[PDB]
RNA sequence: CCUCCGAACGGUAAGAGCCUAGCAUGUAGAA
């Protein structure tokens, strides 16, 4: 095939919402039906996780046309010397930051309330410049 | 009182404006503090003047476990709140724990004696294969 | 698109930046468009068009106007403004006015064919309503 | 009767009057 | 059903607008007496009538989860989904304060970030005292500006989890909102 | 080192030895690919999305999918919240409690989605500016080493307790390499690669099991299935 | 109390048909069809 | 994240082969892992 | 320091160490720590009886090992 | 397993349940080839003559007669159900499923006891009788 | 059985550790049998007063070769009088577990 | 059970007859086996009594259903309410009561453990100098807290266990729950709650007191627990069940 | 032809018969029986809240020639309601 | 623990059911809609069978 | 020094009786 604009899946997901609207009656079959493959998606998403030195990681996504499921169609290939060097720099940065920081504030759990619906990427995140990732000054 | 209500509303609006400005400028304040920390780590001193106390968020008290005492985790979720119930000694004995298990028979010195949910793992220091004369 | 590739855009960027900002605003407005009053597929129609229009804007600045540099063109490609595959299809003959990539994806249709809009108006029925379901165009053929 | 055939129009679930159990969730589609 | 969302309604925030109230509290509202007696067949005309009779704001109270009439009317409007400009007429009223706060809470649950800021920031200038019922059933004296501050800053207002507002400075750096010009 | 660190070293060494000893060469097989087959259909499209965005999409899809599984069986008294917690809306009768009894398939998928939601939510908190990069890494390190408390999948597949112990053992191994010198106790360690690997390898083996269980469950939802001798 | 001879013969026939672990020459599954 | 060792001599009686041998003999080296015995039904104190 | 099991039968089964002088509010805070639900969104029941936050654990006779049914608000 | 009468469609099952007003209709839902069903059917065959004054035993194949699978939750290999005057007679065996005997019974006398208890309790218009023995465990040791 | 075995040997029992552990195990198994007979749910504490109380006082009156402990929560009671309720207990102070 | 030991019973009938000793043993030790300390889990109330079953103990549920047959719980509550009404009636000139009335409560108010209304209402003649709440056995109590015109009496019955039978704490907890709540309804802010432990024959009372009320209720409850038709019926039924 | 649902302008007499005892014989009709009676529905319900559930139900409103559809009021209606209360007080 | 005694139970042949032998349960079963429907059906069946006979 | 903190089920009285739900559907043929 080819590549779709990134807004196609975003608006499909936004329109479908939480699958309670009347006009989306017919997608309740493929949505629930695709729960077999959901762990696979959960696997892929978790192996392409951004590293501490990455702010935003764009990954190829294979998404169902009805917005039922979204796989991360990628494998996190790294160059082993580069990967180990990056993580050693991460080790140095983290140890120095923990040494320097007078009062390290571990984040709270759960990050969001148990009654908060999952965030809209388009609204809350898409228009926000990210913070600085962990990086060693070379 | 209209005068008192206006004065209180003015005080609250000034406080809210100050809080909004502080919320906007706290990232810059923290960045300046980080730059000062970097300068101090660069050319101020080398572990001479502490100026540090390692302020923990919820500093619990971890007491000595008794022999064969059930492990207990205080909790993982709302630790960032500095609430006084989390600063307790959560290592205190419990249900099957006030008994001196050092006088029990070694067949009774187990966990969940008589239950079907049991394992071969005993406690810690017979799972440890290190000696104290080798190497 | 505030989120960019952690650098400065190449020379000639500010010349085309306001038009891209307007197109980005149009795209965002299309995303947030409520889907009540339209059919199920019509809500997806504007995005395609905007995307096509967006991809026209860079494609009419590097080939038919030569108004941007090569590095600027690749920067526009890498930032999601331009569609590499759509541009690659446009370079061909008979695909100059191609609306979207889905209308030529053969096996998306049931019979390994193209969209109805791909059919030229010459060999089309005279006066038939031509409303594509994938993107809603009146015939993206030559 | 043993050996007799079934009538054409007949639901042999509630043709006499009897209701199910629903013992649990993940056994049977409700 | 007395509690079904009207079948000429939108899908606010991607979900059924009634779902903007937590499900446990939604059910507790549905089984309350105020919802069955005083909140049946209500239109946006009669929501005003019930609103002018509100003596306090608040969410739920007591060991049992008992909704206040304020929260019941909020859920009733989420069900009816009155038009935006009806809600502006609700907010722009200056004589009955509880009607104004009811409209403000509906706007906070329903409106976008631009709408929320544009319509609720003018209410910082209202300092009228109000009754708010605690979780223990007691009544406290708050102010309208404090209620609006809770709407625009806190995650939970009237024991409702609010839809996540975009922070003000993000919209300010996007030019979509001019800075907050106070009365000072 | 304390006794816990020594036993952590020995247990990591034990599992390294067991992996090296039980290792058999991979078997020759035909190259089956799942996502290539999915992309070959008309029901799947491809795009390039932010990882946080696709993580939010996965969390929302898993929530919607479990919620559809619940609402299919007409369980209005049950509430699946967005942190993936099954909750009783009211006090449930025994007949309601027995009809609200799901198998380990549903609960294992629920808890895996809970862990994914926690991880993606930590990343979202990073992207919103609430939490910075160092605290994000510390949060991920905490999550992957405290799965026994943040989630509860150990009570529906208890063998994964083996993973949990490992994720604790690594936590010792890293910490006593990390908290040496000017660095004391308290949060701050963000070397989350160690536990992240362990949970990925857990998912590697659980994916076929969970997929089989959920396939059986969903087929059951739609009327489908997939002294001897005397 | 017990079925007549007709039903006994029929039941044994269907038991043989539905079990090749005890009968037949082709070693099929436990309770599947004729393999 | 690397070792200061330039030689494998540090892992004397601590490599994989040593651990396999200790597992096969129901013995644990100081710091080595403990396993269950391979041969159970032959009693090691039966030899009198 | 007594130990109370707060169980949700769907599944949230949690073990909480608490004092006898603790009110139900403090116990709810500890359950909040160990479950993730906010403490003011937790209901402690005895089959229909709702334990109230202002009453100490000793008054309710919630002894060491007793189970409390976990519901939500 | 093959001596007992067989019911070949749901109408015959309903008529067998209806045809008895003074005996307990005992129906085994399951497949004649199943090991558990054969074990249960040996016991039911050995007692079928002994209880003919107050019980009748029929067998049903849950593939050839599939109407009661969703209704009676017949998703176990063997299931034994008791009916008295067109009424399912629940029995509190102590296994948490008071509706059926979904295992194979190893004793001739225990099923006779269960059938007699069901009969005696159901004559008094009881929808649930209590089994004389608790089957919450197997008393192995 | 326990009294016959214990009065037959009387001195080899203390030296034989296998019998000493088997006595604990079998006493526990018989306690579990009664506990499961009472209820099809294994208890958590189940105080030993019901097993080791002489049959005259209503208990099962079994003999013990194990090492059963009585928690201090079991050796306490109360009585009603004219002046209210007074609380008593045997194991009053910082004593060893009985 | 002795007469039935030889009467030509079937095997199923004899098997159901060798369970009486186990039922009697379970009922004898019931305050310990059914405790919620042992058998951790949810509790279930028998729908005609205030007995909570911490675990399905079938050999005890039947012995408790037999003991509280013919609505004995409700009759015990009614008998105690009527006996308190009589004792408040004989003392209404010294106690300054203009009318003692028995409130038309729900028929099942006795075994409603989630909330309770008032059983008796006492109307003051002029006013009562009501003191702050305290236990019945508590002696020191100054009568200068507030003043009231109505005074409600509430009767609570519980079936205690070994782990939980401190009726004074139960009375304090119930009085602090019901009064400081928006679920129970009481005619006046001031009143008293009287709690009875039937399995241990204990009694206590927590709440507001007015001059002459505390000793009166002390003596009345001492005489009621010693002499009561319904309580006597319960005790005799337990005795017969235990042999 | 079903008219739209209309809000009840009358208060419900749920509390009216507290303490008022009703002696029930065989001959007594359901109208004077204990509890609440839907004269439109000819049904008896013995809770105040369950009676409210009934009079808020599909069948009760169907018997009144109504439906489960509420009128969509407009801007001027709400504004004039505001002015009406302003005038009244 | 002692001699169990069961409450009397009455069969309703109109409704093919079981109820309790006491004033309230029998009286409530008499005024049930199902009981009246069953009685009317029984009367109609009697008349129809007599006509067919 | 000893830190391994598990879970679900085996816990449904059986009836009567009246009311309202969630549900949860309802988009296909035709003259």
């Amino acid at each position: 095939k080819e590549d779709m604009p990134p807004e196609h899946v975003r608006k499909i997901i936004r329109d479908h919402g939480d699958m309670t609207n009347r006009k989306f009656r017919h997608d309740k079959r493929v949505y629930l039906g695709a729960l077999k493959y959901m762990p696979h998606a959960v696997l892929k998403l978790l192996e392409n996780m951004p590293m501490p030195w990455e702010q935003i990681r764009d990954v190829p996504v294979l998404y169902h046309i009805t917005g039922a499921i979204s796989f991360v169609n990628e494998i996190p290939w790294v160059i082993e010397p580069v990967y180990i060097s990056q993580w050693g720099s991460m080790w140095i940065m983290m140890r120095r930051e923990k040494r320097d920081r007078r009062h390290f504030k571990r984040m709270r759990f759960p990050p969001f309330d148990d009654e908060e619906p999952p965030l809209d990427y388009a609204d809350n995140i898409l228009d926000v410049e990210p913070l600085e990732a962990i990086q060693l000054e070379l | 009182n209209d005068e008192e209500e206006y004065e209180a509303w003015k005080v609250r609006e000034l406080k809210r404006i100050k809080r909004d400005r502080e919320d906007r400028e706290a990232l810059e304040k923290e960045k300046a503090e980080i730059e000062r920390m970097r300068n101090l780590t660069e050319e101020e001193r080398r572990a001479e003047l502490r100026a540090n106390g390692k302020v923990i968020t919820n500093k619990a008290v971890k007491g000595k476990y008794k022999f064969l005492q059930k492990y207990y985790h205080r909790g993982a979720f709302f630790m960032d709140e500095d609430e006084e119930v989390y600063k307790r000694d959560f290592s205190a004995p419990t249900l099957e724990d006030h008994f001196n298990k050092t006088i029990l028979p070694k067949v009774m010195q187990v966990k969940n004696f008589g239950r079907s949910g049991r394992t071969k793992y005993t406690h810690l220091v017979d799972q440890d294969t290190t000696s104290f004369d080798s190497a | 698109k505030v989120k960019r590739s952690r650098k400065a855009p190449p020379d000639g960027w500010e010349l085309i930046e306001p038009t891209l900002d307007e197109l980005d605003q149009k795209m965002r407005e299309a995303e947030t468009e409520p889907h009540e009053g339209k059919r199920k597929v019509e809500s997806l129609w504007p995005i395609f068009r905007i995307h096509h229009q967006k991809t026209r804007y860079i494609f009419d600045l590097f080939y038919k106007r030569k108004a941007i540099s090569r590095e600027l063109y690749e920067y526009c490609i890498k930032e999601g403004y331009a569609d590499k595959n759509l541009i690659a299809k446009w370079k061909k003959q008979g695909y100059e006015n191609l609306c979207c990539l889905r209308c030529i994806q053969t096996r998306d249709t049931n019979f390994g064919t193209n969209c109805i809009c791909r059919v030229p108006k010459s060999k089309l029925e005279v006066g038939r309503i031509i409303e594509c379901t994938h993107c809603g165009c009146r015939g993206c053929s030559g | 009767f043993l050996g007799m055939p079934a009538p054409l129009g007949y639901v042999p679930g509630l043709g006499r009057g009897a209701t199910g159990f629903t013992t649990r969730s993940d056994i049977g589609p409700a | 059903m007395a509690n079904r969302t009207v079948k000429d309604a939108h899908s606010i925030h991607g979900t059924n607008p009634q779902y903007l109230v937590e499900k446990i509290i939604r059910t507790r509202i549905y089984e309350s007496k105020y919802w069955k007696e005083e909140c049946f067949g209500l239109t946006a005309e009669l929501v005003v009538d019930k609103a002018m009779e509100l003596r306090f704001v608040g969410g739920v109270y007591g060991g049992n989860i008992k909704p206040t009439p304020f929260l019941c009317l909020t859920l009733k409007m989420l069900q009816i989904q009155p038009e935006k400009d009806i809600i502006v007429e609700f907010i722009k009223n200056e004589d009955f304060k509880y009607v104004r706060m009811l409209g403000a809470l509906y706007m906070r649950l329903t409106g976008t970030a631009i709408d929320c800021y544009k319509y609720l920031e003018p209410l910082y200038n209202d300092y009228r005292k109000i009754k708010s019922q605690n979780r223990n059933g007691e009544f406290e004296l708050m102010h309208v500006d404090e209620f609006i501050d809770e709407l625009l800053h806190s995650e939970r207002v009237c024991d409702i989890i609010l839809p996540r507002l975009q922070k003000r400075y993000v919209l300010e750096e996007a030019e979509q909102l001019e800075p907050r010009v106070s009365a000072l | 080192q304390p006794v816990k660190v020594r036993v952590s070293y020995q247990k990591l060494l034990k599992y390294y030895v067991l992996n090296a000893l039980k290792h058999r060469p991979p078997k020759a097989q035909k190259k089956r690919y799942l996502f290539r087959s999915f992309k070959a259909t008309k029901f799947f499209q491809s795009t390039k999305l932010d990882w946080v965005e696709v993580g939010l999409q996965v969390c929302r899809q898993g929530y919607n999918m479990l919620n559809l599984l619940i609402h299919r069986k007409n369980l209005n008294y049950l509430h699946l919240d967005y942190n993936f917690n099954l909750k009783p809306v009211k006090t449930l009768t025994t007949k309601e409690r027995k009809k609200s009894r799901f198998g380990n398939a549903f609960h294992l998928c629920r808890e895996v989605l809970r862990l994914t939601k926690l991880v993606v939510d930590s990343h979202v908190q990073y992207r919103l500016g609430n939490v910075d990069a160092f605290q994000l890494a510390d949060g991920l390190q905490y999550i992957f080493a405290h799965v026994g408390q943040l989630t509860g999948m150990y009570r529906y597949k208890y063998k994964l307790m083996r993973q949990i112990r490992m994720c604790k053992d690594l936590k010792h191994l890293i910490y006593y390499r990390f908290n040496t010198g000017p660095v004391g106790k308290g949060p701050g360690c963000g070397f989350w690669a160690a536990g992240w690997r362990v949970w990925l390898f857990f998912m590697r083996g659980i994916t076929p099991l969970l997929e089989r269980w959920l396939g059986n469950l969903l087929a059951r939802q739609f009327e489908g299935r997939h002294s001897h001798f005397d | 109390v017990y079925a007549p001879g007709l039903d006994i013969e029929s039941s044994l026939k269907q038991l043989a048909e539905r079990r090749t672990d005890i009968f037949g020459v082709e070693e099929t599954a436990i309770g599947k069809k004729i393999g | 994240l690397l070792t200061d060792l330039v030689d494998d001599n540090y892992f004397y009686l601590f490599d994989l082969k040593a651990f396999f041998t200790s597992k096969a003999l129901n013995m644990a080296i100081p710091g080595g892992p403990k396993f269950e015995p391979l041969v159970r039904d032959i009693n090691l104190q039966d030899e009198d | 320091m007594i130990e109370v099991v707060c169980n949700d039968r769907l599944g949230k089964k949690v073990r909480v160490k608490c004092n006898t002088d603790d009110t139900i509010g403090d116990l709810k805070k500890l359950i909040a720590a160990q479950t993730g639900t906010r403490w003011n969104k937790i209901v402690l029941k005895k089959w229909y009886t709702i334990f109230k936050d202002h009453v100490s654990l000793g008054d309710y006779e919630i002894h060491d090992g007793m189970n409390l049914e976990l519901y939500y608000q | 397993s093959y001596m007992l009468p067989h019911l070949h469609n749901g109408w015959q099952v309903d008529q067998a349940i209806l045809s008895e007003e003074d005996r307990v209709v005992v129906i085994r839902f399951g497949h004649d080839w199943d090991p558990t069903c054969m074990k249960m059917d040996e016991v039911l065959y050995s007692i079928a003559e002994k209880v003919k004054n107050f019980a009748v035993i029929y067998l049903v194949d849950i593939t050839e007669v599939p109407d009661f699978n969703k209704m009676y939750e017949l998703y176990d290999p063997c299931t034994v159900m008791f009916f008295f005057r067109n009424k399912h007679i629940m029995i509190d065996l102590g296994t948490g499923n008071n509706n059926k005997i979904n295992w194979a019974m190893e004793d001739k006398q225990e099923m006779v006891d269960i059938i007699e208890t069901v009969y005696r309790g159901a004559r008094k218009g009881r929808g649930l009788v209590v089994s004389p023995k608790d089957y919450s465990t197997k008393y192995r040791y | 059985a326990l009294i016959g075995l214990m009065t037959y040997f009387r001195e080899a029992v203390v030296n034989t550790q296998e019998l000493l552990d088997l006595l604990v195990k079998c006493e526990n198994k018989i306690q579990t049998r009664i506990k499961i007979g009472l209820n099809s749910k294994m208890p958590s504490r189940f105080p030993p007063v019901v097993f080791y109380t002489p049959k005259e006082l209503g208990g099962l009156g079994m003999l013990s070769m194990g090492h059963v402990l009585i928690p201090q929560s079991d050796l306490r009671w109360s009585k009603q009088t004219d002046v209210g309720i007074t609380h008593f207990r045997s194991g009053m102070s910082h004593e060893e577990d009985q | 059970e002795e007469s039935m030991k030889w009467k030509k019973l079937t095997n199923a009938q004899r098997s159901g007859l060798n369970q009486i000793p186990n039922r009697r043993f379970t009922l004898w030790w019931s305050p310990t086996i059914n405790r919620a300390n042992v058998y951790v889990g949810f509790q279930v109330q028998l729908d005609l009594t205030g007995i909570f079953m911490h675990g399905k103990i079938p050999t005890l549920k039947i012995s408790l259903i037999q003991i509280f047959r013919a609505h004995l719980w409700q009759k015990i509550h009614e008998s105690i309410v009527m006996d308190l009404c009589q004792v408040f009636d004989q003392e209404l000139d010294a106690l300054e009561i203009e009318t003692v009335q028995k409130e038309t409560i729900h028929p099942r108010k006795s075994y409603k453990m989630n909330s309770s209304c008032a059983d008796i209402l006492l109307f003051a003649s002029y006013k009562w100098n009501v003191s702050r709440p305290s236990l019945l056995a508590d002696s020191k109590d100054v009568m200068d807290s507030t003043t009231t015109q109505k005074y409600w009496i509430d009767i609570q019955l519980r079936w205690g266990d070994y782990d939980s039978h401190d009726i004074e704490r139960y009375a304090r907890a119930k009085f602090l729950d019901y009064t400081t709540d928006n679920m129970s309804i009481y005619p006046s802010p001031t009143g008293v709650l009287i709690a009875i432990d039937l399995a241990y024959n204990l009694h206590s009372a927590y709440g507001n007191w007015f001059p002459g009320s505390k000793p009166l209720i002390q003596q009345a409850m001492a005489k009621i627990m010693k002499a009561n038709p319904a309580l006597y019926v319960l005790r005799e039924r337990i005795r017969k069940g235990l042999q | 032809k079903r008219e739209l649902l209309r809000h009840r302008d009358y208060k419900v007499d749920l509390e009216s018969k507290l303490g008022k005892t009703i002696v029930i014989t065989k001959t007594t009709p359901q109208s004077e029986m204990g509890g609440y009676y839907c004269n439109v529905c000819d049904c008896v319900v013995k809770d105040s809240i369950n009676f409210l559930d009934h009079i808020n139900g599909k069948k009760h409103q169907r018997n009144l020639g109504m439906s489960m559809r509420v009128e969509r009021s407009t801007l001027d209606q709400v504004k004039k309601r505001f002015e009406v209360n302003k005038k009244k007080m | 623990a002692d001699y169990w005694k069961s409450q009397p139970k009455k069969f309703c042949d109109y409704c093919k059911c079981w109820i309790a032998d006491n004033r309230p349960s029998v009286e409530f079963h008499e005024r049930g809609k199902n009981h009246k429907e069953n009685v009317a059906k029984r009367i109609s069946e009697i008349k129809q069978k007599s006509l067919d006979k």
